[PDB]
């Protein structure tokens, strides 16, 4: 299609999808937000494993904002490649800060009387995702 | 969806059955698409635990065209 | 049916296999990369003379450095709370 | 290994941290000594530091019971259920406070592999994939080879 | 005779343990365990759930009449006098109805509020669920409610112990402010509901027969069933799809193994979009007021 | 040694509730070092389980194996015991719910060969453990019908999940 | 040829390290060029000074960046 | 003063409680047993480190699966989405592919719409501003 | 009304770009099956299988006549009947058997 | 993959290179005050300086 069309259609999708963000017509929303170096697919009240640890104290809430994606049933907004902190808000709530369970690490060879065995316990911590909200300010 | 929780595992891991034509087509090209449809490796839910899998029914297969001199230069043992 | 005698990789007799159209293209790629390693090579910035010990002091202050910290290997400190904190191993609580 | 030891799922008990929190340790009990010269670790912590532990922890009853005893131990119960038993059996100060604390902040399942770092509720938003989500539909549904009625 | 004395008592741990495995002892009480202060537990369950309580109002709550009539028996059994003491000991009855009618009150103010749609049966089935007695038992019993219940015959009747449970609800009532028992509530109990689907809550028989009957309220004339999608009619695993329509307008749609069950499941998708019940529906909120 | 068979008979059970279901008879019964082998033996007594009284003893009276008198004396002395020392009424009324073969005490000698050379024998000896039940017999299971396969099949694929879904 | 990696500070791979143009290192690299990627160090800003050494980046290209996610 | 080892029962305690499962004589006999023990151990990191791999495979496929069902291939689906600055890893993706079919659409309509730009520059001079999907945009 | 992809089966995806450049937008709502694109339902297929009166003078008889074959037509025949192999339908040993865990772990 | 794209448009070729993904920190408090800096994001700043 021409760009001069082009554009004036986008504007008339933004301003449709901006005047439906706006008047509360969404149901739940789902978000893919990068967090200690990992990609969740992440909806409200849900839970995610996070196998570092976490300088955060047990019932304080935070707030994520690497938001690569949202959307729900009739929209889905993308990121280039990050959403702004204005539009997107995800606030989660820490829960548990527990240890893993003892994993176990050997290497043998044969034949040469070479065998170490060493286990690891990693601290977890476990994290809540209370909320997600979607600003109605979109360009 | 809202469906129920039997319904919908239901819905999800259904059987479907295919239809291929074999009028002058090759049976290389044939099996390609064909061997995809039985293992499942078209459905987003594939794993190779789960029992996933579709039928296939290929019709006209007295009539399929190899490609070259493969009519007379291909060859099938058995012992 | 049809066997390569001994083992397939060495003697006089090995295994034909043949180069492929990807092998090529890495080749073609390291040259490219190392075509273009002996361009920034080729005209220096400064001459053969001009660098004639431009940078010595720092390599003198370099050297005596690692003759300071190499010198400086030796017993480290004993002190009495070294000993007399063995004592604290039968603390009780009266 | 995994085929070895149980496993579970990534599960919160009573829904934990979705309307508040609730500190799910419940109570502590110390068994030390106060003359066995491998408890001095806990009589320092409880000299210093358990006084301190419990203002800043409401929620736990702290229970000290000096008796003769080789290996001090505390004993950690949970509001499920689950009774945890530790040894502090010759341990620095430090080292107590870190265990003690470690402690507190678990939620008191048991400590076994988890099959998924993940755990979701109705996840089917939208709509869940089926094999008849992304077929077009023919006029009438009529199959491949079926013949029309009239 | 190997000498030694670590060996021979490190295995009567190990012989405790068969004894356990082979005759497990029977479930006891909290309290006879050598480790209990009954003030202490009291003044952490008001700081745990960070709550304020009055200590006699839950005092109050925590004895049973069950208890009561057990401590009875004991004293005749000895023959000394109590009744002074004893016999003017508050159970907690009354404050058990103060609870559960509040709770049952307060339940069904945030299922009509948030969710207009629902009929007057369906919300009545949906705080009769919360206020169960699987449910309740299940969040007494992890809130360390049943710990501190003076009952006999441990472990807990279950309706005893969901007696229990509103009896603390009536004591909070008291103590702190009507809108502040309504977040316990909300935090405690409407929780529950979690990924938990209606009708599951609400079981029905007549699906299609429910339908009409709503359709009639919200001016509909009548559904029509149509064969959307199929695949297989002769195996013996058939899916079939049949979708409802109304005036030519589609409105739901549902699987099955056959037609009959498809059918009523595609009742059940209608029903659920019409009382605002979905899957899709905006989550519970959970922030301050 | 061990000998636990013998003291199961001594375990007196409280008294019960009037309205609880009546408890049926439990007898204990066992012969020690018997001259018949430990694999021989095991047969017979694989023959007789879940079978009554009356039967079992008929199925053993014309087997002509030797430990086949030697178990008929054993079931034979415990209806004894059933019907005298517990309160057992219709001695009819008894099925052997378990019974099974352990090995004694063996025997070692030599067993010539020739040249020179021997061979350690090991004399047999094997023990007999029955127990009967008041009541009629079980009734043996029945192999699963073509019904039970297919609803076993399709339960099968209806507890199926996306594996490593989200 | 793997002292002369080791004496230019090019043990770890794929890890930039800046040298000079003078021909006493260009003496070594010519005995390893097939082991190493050169490329030219440009300044679009030029020398960092010491207010913004902490917010220097080297990007792909070969562009040393002195002001780098300002505020 | 003879020393003789008593714990000895815990000695193989620890070995034979890592080989419950096992089938044969290697759950009874301790010589049996540490050698499979041993071996059941190593083969435990090895598939750990597969265990990635294998998962990373899996995932391709079903986006493999999901991108054909919209008639776009893997390979276009994967350029002509990076080339949208849209950084979304193969995890994700498979979970939008299975839990969102209606939002992987639209991720398959958006490569499919950035790859047919790509091939109307290359078919003109080369001098087309770049597409309306096609800008790069830097964050600085 | 320009789509890279069909509006037909899933959903009409309308694509879009933000004025400032920093976020794609998509309206993608749900596409209905019209009602002339389905058959009707097959209602009365066993009509008569279902419900047969033997005769008007005795009462209906609920006899299902079974001939319980041996192992050996009974797996060929679930085989055909679900379109598997016929090695998956004998019983295992009580080795396989006891090893299975009685409370699998549950999600959802 | 697509690596040889991004080079030329000026970013890394690993999306994990110092760009906006990388630098920019994954979590904060809800009342709005700074969390405490990534241990990887001081030694990678470190190495640059
Ligand atoms: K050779
Ligand atoms: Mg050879
Ligand atoms: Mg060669
Ligand atoms: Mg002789
Ligand atoms: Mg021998
Ligand atoms: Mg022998």
């Amino acid at each position: 299609p021409d760009p001069v069309e082009e554009t004036r259609h986008h504007a008339e999708v933004v301003g449709q999808v901006n005047e439906l963000i706006a008047a509360g017509r969404y149901g739940r929303l789902f978000a893919v937000v990068h967090f200690a170096g990992h990609q969740w697919k992440v909806t409200a009240e849900d839970l995610i494993l996070i196998e570092n640890e976490l300088d955060v104290a047990c019932g304080e809430r935070i707030r994520l904002e690497k938001v690569l994606l949202v959307g729900a049933d009739n929209f889905t907004l993308l990121g280039k490649p990050l959403l702004g902190k204005e539009l997107v808000r995800v606030e989660a709530t820490v829960i548990e800060k527990t240890e893993s369970w003892p994993k176990i690490n050997m290497k043998f060879q044969k034949r040469k009387n070479y065998q170490r065995k060493r286990i690891t316990v990693n601290p977890q911590t476990v994290l809540r995702i209370n909320s997600i909200e979607i600003a109605p300010c979109l360009c | 969806s809202s469906f129920s929780k039997a319904p919908q595992q239901w819905a999800t891991f259904a059987r479907v059955w295919y239809l291929l034509d074999g009028k002058m087509q090759p049976p290389g090209k044939l099996a390609a698409m064909a061997s995809v449809k039985l293992q499942g490796l078209h459905k987003p839910v594939y794993h190779q635990l789960s029992d996933c899998g579709d039928h296939v029914v290929i019709m006209n297969t007295r009539h399929i065209a190899f490609s070259g001199n493969k009519w007379e230069q291909k060859v099938y043992s058995s012992h | 049916r049809n066997r390569i005698p001994g083992r397939q990789w060495i003697g006089k007799h090995r295994r034909p296999r043949p180069v492929s159209a990807q092998a090529k293209q890495n080749m073609i790629r390291r040259l490219e990369t190392e075509a273009e390693n002996q361009y920034w090579l080729s005209r220096p910035f400064l001459t053969a003379e001009q660098e004639r010990g431009h940078a010595a002091v720092r390599r003198a202050a370099a050297f005596q450095a690692l003759k300071a910290a190499q010198a400086a290997r030796f017993p480290a400190h004993r002190r009495l709370e070294e000993q007399l904190g063995h004592l604290l191993v039968t603390r009780k609580w009266s | 290994t995994a085929r070895g030891t149980a496993s579970r799922f990534l599960t919160s008990v009573l829904h934990n941290g979705l309307g508040r929190y609730v500190q799910q340790l419940q109570r502590l009990s110390f068994s030390l000594s106060r003359d066995a010269p491998s408890s001095r670790g806990a009589r320092e912590f409880v000299e210093r530091e358990v006084t301190d532990f419990a203002r800043r922890n409401p929620g736990v009853v702290i229970y000290v019971n000096p008796r003769p005893c080789c290996v001090p131990r505390v004993v950690a119960e949970y509001l499920n259920g689950a009774v945890r038993e530790e040894s502090i059996h010759c341990k620095s100060v430090e080292e107590i406070a870190a265990l003690v604390q470690k402690l507190a902040d678990q939620s008191g399942l048991d400590v076994i592999r988890i099959r998924k770092p993940f755990h979701t509720d109705s996840p089917s938003i939208q709509g869940q994939w089926h094999p008849f989500t992304n077929k077009p539909t023919t006029l009438g549904g009529l199959r491949p080879r079926e013949v029309q009625d009239p | 005779a190997k000498k030694g004395f670590r060996a021979a008592y490190r295995f009567q741990k190990e012989l405790e343990r068969w004894r356990l495995l082979r005759c497990p002892p029977p479930p006891v009480r909290r309290s006879e365990k050598p480790n209990w202060d009954y003030h202490a537990e009291i003044q952490a369950f008001g700081h745990r759930l960070q709550e304020t309580f009055s200590l006699d109002l839950l005092k109050t709550a925590f004895v049973n009449s069950c208890y009561i009539k057990s401590e009875e028996a004991k004293r005749q059994k000895l023959g000394i006098d109590k009744e002074a003491a004893l016999l003017n000991l508050k159970d907690n009855q009354e404050l058990s109805e103060q609870g559960i009618s509040f709770s049952q009150t307060c339940l069904t103010q945030f299922f009509e509020d948030a969710f207009p749609d629902l009929p007057t049966e369906g919300v009545t089935s949906l705080v009769d669920f919360l206020t169960s007695e699987e449910v309740v038992c299940h969040v007494a019993r992890n809130l360390a409610v049943e710990q501190l219940a003076l009952s006999a015959e441990f472990p807990v009747p279950p309706p005893v112990l969901r007696q229990t449970f509103f009896a603390v609800i009536g004591a909070l009532l008291q103590s702190s402010g009507p809108e502040r028992t309504a977040l316990f509530i909300r935090d405690f109990l409407i929780t529950q509901m979690t990924g938990k689907e209606l009708f599951e809550m609400w079981t029905i028989t007549n699906p299609m027969g429910l339908l009409v009957e709503e359709l009639k309220k919200r001016k509909i004339s009548a559904p029509e069933s149509r064969l959307t999608r199929q695949s297989g009619s002769t195996t013996a695993l058939p899916v079939y799809f049949v979708g409802l329509y109304c005036d030519r307008k589609l409105i739901a749609e549902g699987p099955g193994e056959t037609v009959l069950v498809a059918e009523e499941e595609a009742a059940r998708v209608a029903l659920r979009k019409l009382f605002g019940f979905t899957e899709n529906r905006r989550p519970w909120d959970y922030s301050k007021p | 040694i061990s000998r636990k068979w013998e003291k199961k008979n001594k375990i007196v059970y409280p008294p019960q509730l009037p309205g609880e279901p009546r408890r049926p008879a439990e007898i204990y019964h066992c012969r020690r070092q018997i001259k018949y082998s430990k694999d021989k033996m095991w047969y017979l007594a694989k023959l007789i389980r879940g079978m009554s009284i009356d039967q079992a003893l008929a199925q053993l009276e014309f087997s002509d194996k030797k430990g086949a008198q030697i178990i008929k004396e054993v079931l034979l002395e415990a209806q004894d015991m059933a019907v005298r020392d517990h309160n057992v009424e219709f001695r009819s009324n008894l099925y052997v719910a378990e019974s099974t073969s352990g090995r004694g005490q063996y025997l070692k000698r030599i067993r010539y060969h020739g040249r020179g050379r021997f061979g350690i024998m090991e004399k047999v000896f094997c023990h007999y453990f029955v127990k009967l039940v008041e009541g009629p017999p079980p009734p043996r299971e029945a192999p699963k019908t073509a019904v039970a396969h297919a609803r076993e099949y399709i339960q099968e694929l209806r507890n199926r999940t996306i594996t490593h879904a989200l | 040829e793997k002292d002369i990696i080791k004496m230019l500070g090019l043990e770890k791979a794929h890890t930039p390290q800046v040298h000079k143009n003078i021909p006493s290192v260009n003496a070594k690299l010519k005995v390893v060029k097939h082991l190493i990627r050169i490329k030219p160090l440009k300044l679009p800003q030029g020398l960092p000074t010491e207010e913004d050494m902490a917010n220097t980046c080297l990007k792909s290209n070969g562009e040393l960046v002195v002001r780098w996610l300002l505020n | 003063l003879r020393s003789r080892v008593t714990d000895r029962y815990w000695r193989v305690q620890e070995v034979l409680k890592h080989a419950r499962h096992f089938r044969g004589r290697k759950n009874r006999c301790y010589r049996l047993a540490v050698r499979a023990v041993t071996r059941a151990f190593v083969k435990c990191t090895r598939a750990r480190r597969l265990k990635k791999r294998s998962l990373r495979t899996l995932w391709i496929n079903r986006i493999t699966a999901a991108s054909q069902e919209h008639g776009l291939k893997y390979p276009a689906f994967i350029i002509n989405l990076i080339k949208c600055q849209v950084e979304l890893n193969r995890k994700v993706l498979a979970d939008l592919a299975i839990y969102e079919p209606k939002t992987f659409k639209s991720l398959a309509a958006l490569a499919k719409r950035r790859r047919e730009e790509g091939f109307a520059a290359a078919l003109g001079d080369g001098k087309e501003p770049d597409g309306i999907f096609s800008r790069v945009v830097q964050h600085r | 009304t320009y789509s890279s992809l069909p509006d037909d089966y899933n959903c009409k995806v309308e694509l879009a770009l933000t004025s400032d450049g920093r976020t794609i937008v998509c309206y993608h709502p749900s596409v209905d099956i019209p009602y002339e694109h389905t058959k009707p339902i097959p209602r009365p297929d066993p009509v008569h299988n279902i419900e047969e009166t033997h005769d008007l003078v005795l009462k209906t008889r609920l006899e299902e006549k079974g001939e319980h074959l041996e192992q050996g037509p009974m797996i060929e025949q679930l085989s055909k009947m679900f379109f598997t192999t016929k090695h998956r339908w004998y019983p295992r040993g009580q080795y396989h058997r006891r090893r299975r865990k009685p409370n699998p772990p549950k999600d959802r | 993959a697509g690596s040889q794209w991004r080079l030329q448009q000026g970013f890394a070729a690993n999306p994990s290179g110092y760009g906006p993904l990388t630098e920019l920190p994954d979590w904060s408090y809800a009342d709005g005050r700074p969390a405490p800096p990534m241990k990887g994001q001081l030694r990678r700043k470190a190495q640059r300086e």
